């Protein structure tokens, strides 16, 4: 369970943070190039 | 060869220098890949009596509209049978090893005959080339045992 | 056929892919006669430099006459430069363009010879005392027609991109 | 002097230069077969212009383009309309043709050194040039002006 | 001879587009008009499959090139292969019991059930196309009708849950488009698209990396390879049951089955190469896929991560370069396909019957929905890979395709069946903690005042209509091993010379 | 000197005249056969222009104009966008309460300036038919007069235009000077070396002046930011007719006046054009994401969708042509006008264009909303569409050339443009009857004239963006034989 636990946190937090991450990129640097 | 998972072309088992094949090429109803265990001789002596059992009792298995899956059961018992004979004339006693290997000819003579009756869907001929090579796995069955 | 000293070979791959081999080029050198363009050829075999012939293009090709090639810099016959620096003079204009299956060396005009070469079709004798000549093929001179007979552009470049997938010394000496 | 523009090309065919009367060496090597040159159309056309020792410093195969040029009205130098087109009787050029033309300094851009553009020229004074033209067609769209 | 797969592909669009207002401002029409042209087109399917398709000949039958576009040699090849029937019967059932499962919808069923048709159609055509191009052409195809079927129908972050899919199924597919394109420009003299005609090619190993790259980003995604993973527990876990039961039950599979078409029997010498690290990859998914379930309190995301997990096998069977392997990878594909489309489908009837999500609420619930406990149990059963479900024969002949390999060493099979079988521990664990949570229990302030309704006859139907071919499938898997293993071996003739 | 071969322009011209006639005579007395006349202009051009299309490449006029195939090609679009945006403005001229004549006027002399700088050959017609069109674009978009935002939005668009043309034009300069003396872009090829300038730094600058300016003209991404300020204070109809047609047109020029005088130095300029291609495939892909305006978002898709054309343009016409290109353009065309004109409609009976009022049209109008999402769909390409088709033509060609960093950005790009249009699409298949604005609950289809001529050109965009996608090899056999480009 500490296991299952581990690993969801590996998969929600820190394998679906570099895919959710493109996105918040992209959102900043689109807001970003648009003011400035 | 890098211990874990060789690599490259996946190659087939060898034929030891035998005149089991068919010298118009090697031979037809060759499955490709099937995990033959290397048991020893015995092991492959009684393999060989197991699987032309098989082929044997495949007798229930001809019919109409049934014949690709004795084509599949042909060539694959045959396989084994190929590679236990290729394994047992190698490590034949070199005076029952000629009369053995021209037995695994005349059979896989028949074998390939077999397998062009049924693989064209030939049910007559599948049936009529059923019966001596019937004979030939009774005639193998009685050798090994 | 002066003295055949080095044989050496470029094998070359047609067409859309890059590794066909569609043949190979074994071509004698006549290492005797001319020290100097010989020499630069072994080297553009990237045996001991980065730069060579390895992924270069035959960037020029004519229907009975000659087949262009040898820029590994560029691609449209502009950067060859030798191993000697950039760009070294002719040597000794001995022996003649003896017809098909040469390996005459490319300047613009005297004393500025540089990587590329072209392989001759037909009996080109008129370049004598221009173009360092050396060099022949003694196999694959179908393979050289099979790079010939390719339907050429407007800028007389091979439809099918002919690279040079590999370039390597043969073993004769 | 310097500024060849370095383009290793492979050469054309040698041959004697039958002079003009306006000091133009001109030789004709493979006669066209079509339209005259007209005076006053766009003619695409390729080149290898050498030096008066062989060196190569433009070329029409180095941009991989023939070159669109308008002949007679003096857009070229006077040593190219002259072996184009021909003014005392020099017979002109037809499509597919190919011509060489010794241009003289006197018809090329003189004792000066045409093109300068930092410290060194692309052309030297008294440069006696060397042109091998190719004449590929007429452009398909033409005016006479 | 007559164009089959055409009719077959194009049949449900060219009849959901007579929609175009039809005045019927009733769900009862149009969910009427769709499932019936949904039955006529899984009768055209079949009578496709049972009687004008040969099922020992490993060829294309029901073959049909047209010429659509000429500078990209681009037609409109179709056909049927041994390893993709199958698939093409299974999309039939499954999006067939969907738009049955789709009966009670109606807030704008008239688009829902049109855009299940457009992905009915869609999907027979990307298994169905033997053109690169209209492989993909039908890859996206299912693209646009699934966002609009998952952002306006189910799940609460829906908007979110499509948004990644489709720009993380997008891009991907254009790491398909640059695989297709690779293979029919850089592919040889000739360029070509008709896979047919080119599945004997050279595609020299440092060209033929490139592609199996190319295509292995695109694949990796639509049957989900754990670095590229993370679109499949939110798109699954927030969508309807009626699009998640094909989501997982048909949409899942393309990608498993491709790569089978375009990557085992297209770039097989790169195959070679690869495999050694896809088994790693899929012994470690289904650990990874199996692990996280536990970790996930939502009831869906829980059976998304079983797909995932599930999905592991197919990508050993395909490692596996044996003909076990890949006949239980293309049976893992139906398995799967019926499992996980009636365990989504259980799902999503729970959450409307409980209306709650998470599995630390949502105690005992069996008396509440005993018809429901039971067909999740003996789902979740299938799901574990038990006999008498097809589940057991997939993943114990994927097993037998690693252990009778010939080109991995034992001591490479002991690890990776080690680490294989570890995922039948881990399963249990999951399924039958999903089973205890949900079901197993009693609330004391759920005692007579809800009282639920029960599985309706509908709901009743769609799951016993998926378990019969799981419990026929365990007791004799020949109805999917048959129509595909002589297939199998017009794969592996490529591989061991 | 008769020069028939600008016939499709002259008759332009011709009932020019004839438009100031019915200015002249009553005055106030001919709304709709004004109109009228127009559009039998644009058809009367069209049809002379199919007429003249199996005539030769001849240059009429004295090194003045040249009436290519392809040129053709490109005043057929023109006349094309012309022709399907002249129903667009029918009301909404009608609706600002401004003149439709002289409106007219400035539309026919601005498709009359994109003719000419299709088929222009001197330097000087390089000037002042984009002079023409530019001038008729600070005209077109200063026209409402109904506020200070728009007038100070028109007068920056005629200050970075001059400055655009000015910077192009000291290009032509340099070009002129180095060229010896020579104009009329076959002959300044031969002028480069008749002086042995083509390597020279002059020359090289101008080719950046030149390509600065027409990335101007293009509004690629770093000569860019003109096209958000002033494409959301111009009035929509002219946003459409503005963008697509100087797009189109300057897209020819960028062909004509880069592949005839500037080949010697190819290498270079592709390597501009790339870095501008690449920069207006990302940023304006990446800005329309997070914009709340409607045509501000359009016009950074348009720049993304000329970034794509750029891949077109840098490929040469042997190594997979310009067929693309001109493909893609009609595509866009056919693509964008629909997409602006289901813009128009959302704003002549709603009456906003921000894009939070677009929420909830699913209901009120089903043929709308479904002619906005497959226009959407179209420009981002999912499905068998014509803008999907077209980028794949594109990304072909790009491959088959060799430009991959063109063809993977695009290709990230056009995810990152599909989530947009479907930002758009979540909008107008949604609701929830506080979501949707007071601007989309009033929504009023039925208090209009009639069924108006601008739902014709709509659902012909419409159709245009959906079969072509599909019929595409007729386009791409019909575009193929434009080889005379040189
Ligand atoms: C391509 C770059 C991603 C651009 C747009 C992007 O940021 O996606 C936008 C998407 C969330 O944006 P939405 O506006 O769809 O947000 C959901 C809302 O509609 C309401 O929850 O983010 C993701 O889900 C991650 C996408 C990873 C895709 C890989």
């Amino acid at each position: 369970r500490r296991l299952a636990k581990q690993t969801t946190f590996f998969d929600k937090r820190i394998i679906d943070g570099i895919t959710n991450g493109v996105g918040i990129t992209s959102f900043f640097v689109g807001e970003v190039t648009k003011y400035i | 060869d890098n211990g874990f998972w060789i690599d490259g072309p996946l190659p087939i088992p060898p034929i030891y220098n035998n005149i089991v094949n068919e010298k118009t090429g090697t031979r037809t109803f060759i499955k490709k890949g099937v995990y033959v265990a290397d048991i020893g001789t015995k092991g492959r002596m009684y393999r060989v009596k197991k699987n032309a059992f098989d082929l044997l009792a495949m007798e229930d298995l001809i019919g109409p509209d049934t014949l690709n899956y004795v084509k599949k059961y042909l060539r694959l018992k045959s396989t084994f049978l190929f590679y236990d004979f290729d394994n047992l004339i190698s490590a034949a006693a070199s005076e029952d090893k000629q009369p053995l290997t021209d037995l695994a000819n005349r059979l896989f003579d028949n074998f390939e005959k077999l397998e062009d009756a049924a693989k064209t869907k030939n049910l007559a001929e599948t049936e009529s080339c059923y019966k001596d090579t019937k004979f030939l796995l009774q005639e193998v069955m009685t050798r090994m045992a | 056929q002066s003295k055949i000293t080095h044989k050496v070979y470029f094998d070359i791959s047609v067409g859309n892919p890059v590794g066909k081999l569609a043949g190979r080029i074994v071509i004698g050198l006549y290492g005797d006669d001319v020290p100097q363009t010989v020499e630069n050829f072994r080297a553009l075999c990237t045996g001991e430099k980065g730069f060579g012939y390895k992924g270069s293009t035959f960037h020029r090709v004519i229907r009975d006459f000659m087949i262009q090639g040898g820029d590994f810099e560029k691609g449209n016959g502009t950067g060859g430069k030798s191993v000697y620096g950039r760009t070294f003079k002719d040597e000794n204009f001995k022996l003649s363009h003896v017809g098909p299956g040469v390996l005459s060396m490319a300047n613009a005009g005297p004393n500025t010879n540089g990587s590329q070469f072209f392989i001759c079709t037909i009996k080109t004798s008129w370049l004598d005392g221009r173009h360092v000549v050396f060099g022949q093929v003694i196999e694959g001179m179908e393979v050289v027609k099979l790079i010939e007979e390719q339907e050429t552009d407007r800028g007389d470049r091979p439809r099918k991109k002919v690279v040079i997938a590999d370039c390597g010394q043969l073993p004769m000496s | 002097a310097t500024r060849i523009d370095y383009y290793a090309t492979v050469g054309d065919p040698l041959c004697e230069y039958s002079y003009a009367k306006s000091g133009l060496g001109f030789c004709d090597l493979d006669v066209g077969f079509g339209d005259e040159a007209p005076r006053g159309v766009l003619v695409n056309i390729h080149y290898t212009a050498r030096f008066a020792d062989g060196t190569l410093f433009d070329s029409s195969y180095k941009r991989a383009r023939p070159l669109t040029m308008r002949i007679g009205v003096g857009k070229v130098i006077r040593g190219l309309d002259q072996g184009i087109l021909g003014g005392e009787g020099v017979p002109p050029m037809r499509v597919g043709g190919k011509r060489k033309l010794q241009i003289p300094p006197k018809l090329a851009y003189g004792p000066e050194p045409a093109g300068c553009f930092s410290g060194d020229c692309n052309i030297p004074g008294n440069a006696t040039l060397l042109y091998d033209i190719n004449f590929v067609e007429i452009y398909p769209g033409s005016n006479t002006r | 001879d007559f164009p089959w797969l055409t009719i077959i592909v194009v049949f449900p669009i060219s009849a959901g587009s007579l929609m175009l207002f039809l005045p019927h401002r009733g769900n009862k029409v149009n969910k009427w008009y769709t499932i019936c042209i949904c039955i006529l087109e899984l009768l055209l399917t079949t009578y496709a499959f049972c009687y004008n398709f040969k099922m020992d000949d490993p060829l294309i039958q029901l073959s049909e090139d047209y010429k659509w576009i000429d500078f990209f040699d681009f037609y409109w090849r179709m056909g049927i292969d041994g390893l993709s029937i199958g698939t093409i019967l299974l999309t039939g059932f499954i999006t067939t019991l969907a738009t049955l499962a789709a009966f009670p919808v109606t807030r704008d069923s008239r688009f829902f059930h049109f855009l299940m048709l457009a992905m009915y159609s869609g999907q027979i055509g990307s298994f169905s196309s033997r053109d690169l191009l209209l492989f993909f052409i039908m890859w996206e195809l299912e693209l646009i009708p699934v966002y609009l079927l998952l952002s306006m129908w189910g799940g609460k972050k829906r908007l979110y849950s499509a948004t990644k899919f489709i720009l993380y199924t997008a891009g991907s597919s254009i790491f398909l488009l640059i695989g297709v394109l690779g293979i029919s420009l850089y592919g040889s003299n000739e360029p070509t698209l008709n896979l047919e005609l080119l599945a004997n090619k050279s595609y020299p190993v440092t060209l033929e990396i490139l592609f199996y790259i190319g295509f292995l980003i695109a694949f990796a995604v639509k049957s989900p390879i754990i670095p590229l993973h993370t679109w499949l527990p939110d798109t699954h876990g927030e969508a309807h049951y009626s699009t998640c039961m094909l989501l997982a039950g048909i949409l899942l599979k393309m990608g498993a089955y491709g790569l089978v078409r375009i990557n085992m029997e297209l770039l097989p010498h790169a195959h070679s190469m690869f495999s050694p690290w896809l088994l790693v990859v899929g012994t470690i998914q289904i650990i990874y896929a199996a692990s996280t379930s536990p970790g996930q309190r939502n009831l869906k995301k829980r059976i998304a991560y079983s797909s995932v997990s599930h999905m592991g096998f197919i990508i050993i069977g395909i490692s596996s370069i044996t003909d076990p392997g890949l006949n239980g990878a293309i049976l893992q594909i139906i398995s799967h396909g019926f499992i996980g489309a009636a365990l989504f489908f259980l799902a999503g009837t729970s959450y409307d019957r409980i209306r709650l999500v998470y599995l630390d609420e949502m105690g005992g619930m069996a008396i509440s929905i005993p018809k429901i406990f039971t067909m999740f149990t003996i789902l979740s059963m299938a799901s574990l890979a038990l006999p008498g479900m097809s589940g057991f024969i997939a993943e114990f002949i994927v097993f037998f395709g690693i252990i009778t390999s010939q080109k991995y060493f034992l001591i490479s099979k002991i690890f990776i069946i080690f680490v294989m079988a570890i995922g039948m521990i881990l399963t249990p664990i999951y399924l039958l903690s999903m089973l205890r949570q949900m079901f197993y229990g009693y609330k004391l302030i759920n005692i007579k005042n809800f009282s639920f309704f029960d599985s309706g006859p509908r709901e009743l139907f769609l799951s016993i209509s998926i378990l019969l071919p799981i419990i026929g499938i365990g007791i004799y898997p020949d109805f999917v091993l048959s129509l595909a293993s002589d297939k199998v071996e017009s794969i592996l003739s490529n591989y061991f010379y | 000197f008769d020069g028939s071969f600008i016939f499709p322009e002259c008759i332009l011209i011709f009932g020019l005249i004839l438009l100031l006639m019915i200015d002249s005579t009553s005055d106030q007395k001919d709304i709709p056969w004004l109109y009228f006349i127009s559009s039998t202009s644009f058809v009367m051009s069209i049809t002379a222009l199919l007429f003249r299309w199996r005539e030769e490449p001849m240059i009429s006029f004295s090194g003045n104009f040249q009436t290519n195939n392809f040129n053709e090609i490109f005043q057929f679009l023109i006349l094309l966008c012309s022709t399907l945006c002249i129903p667009l403005s029918v009301e909404y001229i009608e609706c600002t309460e401004m003149a439709i004549t002289e409106f007219l006027l400035f539309i026919l002399t601005a498709t009359l300036g994109g003719m000419f700088l299709c088929g222009a050959n001197d330097l000087i017609t390089i000037f002042v038919a984009p002079e023409c069109f530019s001038l008729c674009s600070y005209l077109l978009s200063g026209y409402t007069k109904k506020d200070i935002r728009s007038n100070e939005a028109t007068m920056k668009y005629l200050l970075m235009g001059g400055a655009s043309s000015s910077i192009l034009v000291h290009g032509f300069s340099w070009l002129y000077g180095s060229s010896g003396g020579e104009i009329e872009l076959q002959e300044i090829v031969n002028g480069l070396i008749n002086t042995q300038m083509y390597n020279s730094p002059g020359i090289s600058i101008a080719l950046i002046f030149i390509t600065v300016g027409i990335g101007f003209k293009l509004s690629l991404a770093p000569s860019h930011q003109w096209t958000p300020d002033v494409y959301e204070d111009s009035p929509t109809p002219v946003v459409a007719f503005l963008s697509v047609t100087s797009k189109v047109a300057a897209s020819a020029s960028a062909t004509r006046i880069f592949d005839i005088p500037f080949y010697f130095s190819s290498n270079e300029w592709h390597l501009l054009l790339e870095i501008l291609a690449i920069l207006s495939m990302i940023f304006g892909n990446l800005i329309a994401i997070t914009q709340t305006s409607m045509k501000r978002m359009l016009a950074y898709s348009s720049i993304g969708q000329i970034g794509y054309v750029i891949i077109g343009i840098i490929v040469g016409d042997s190594n997979g042509g310009y067929a693309s290109m001109i493909t893609y353009m009609l595509f866009y065309i056919a693509m964008n006008l629909g997409t602006f004109a289901c813009i128009i409609l959302f704003g002549l009976r709603t009456g906003t264009d921000n894009i939070r009022d677009y929420a909830g049209l699913y209901t009120k109008d089903p043929f709308l909303a479904l002619s906005l999402a497959l226009c959407l769909l179209s420009l981002g390409g999912l499905p068998p569409l014509a803008g999907f088709f077209g980028k794949l033509h594109l990304f072909w060609c790009g491959w088959q050339a060799g430009l991959y960093f063109l063809v993977s950005i695009g290709l990230l790009t056009s995810v990152l443009s599909i989530y947009y249009y479907l930002k758009i699409i979540k909008l107008l298949m949604t609701g929830r009857n506080q979501e949707i604005t007071p601007h989309m609950r009033n929504y009023r289809i039925s208090p209009l004239r009639s069924n108006n001529s601008i739902e014709l050109s709509m659902i012909v965009c419409v159709i245009a963006s959906t079969i072509p996608g599909i019929s595409m090899n007729p386009i791409i056999a019909i575009a193929q034989d434009t080889l005379f480009s040189f």
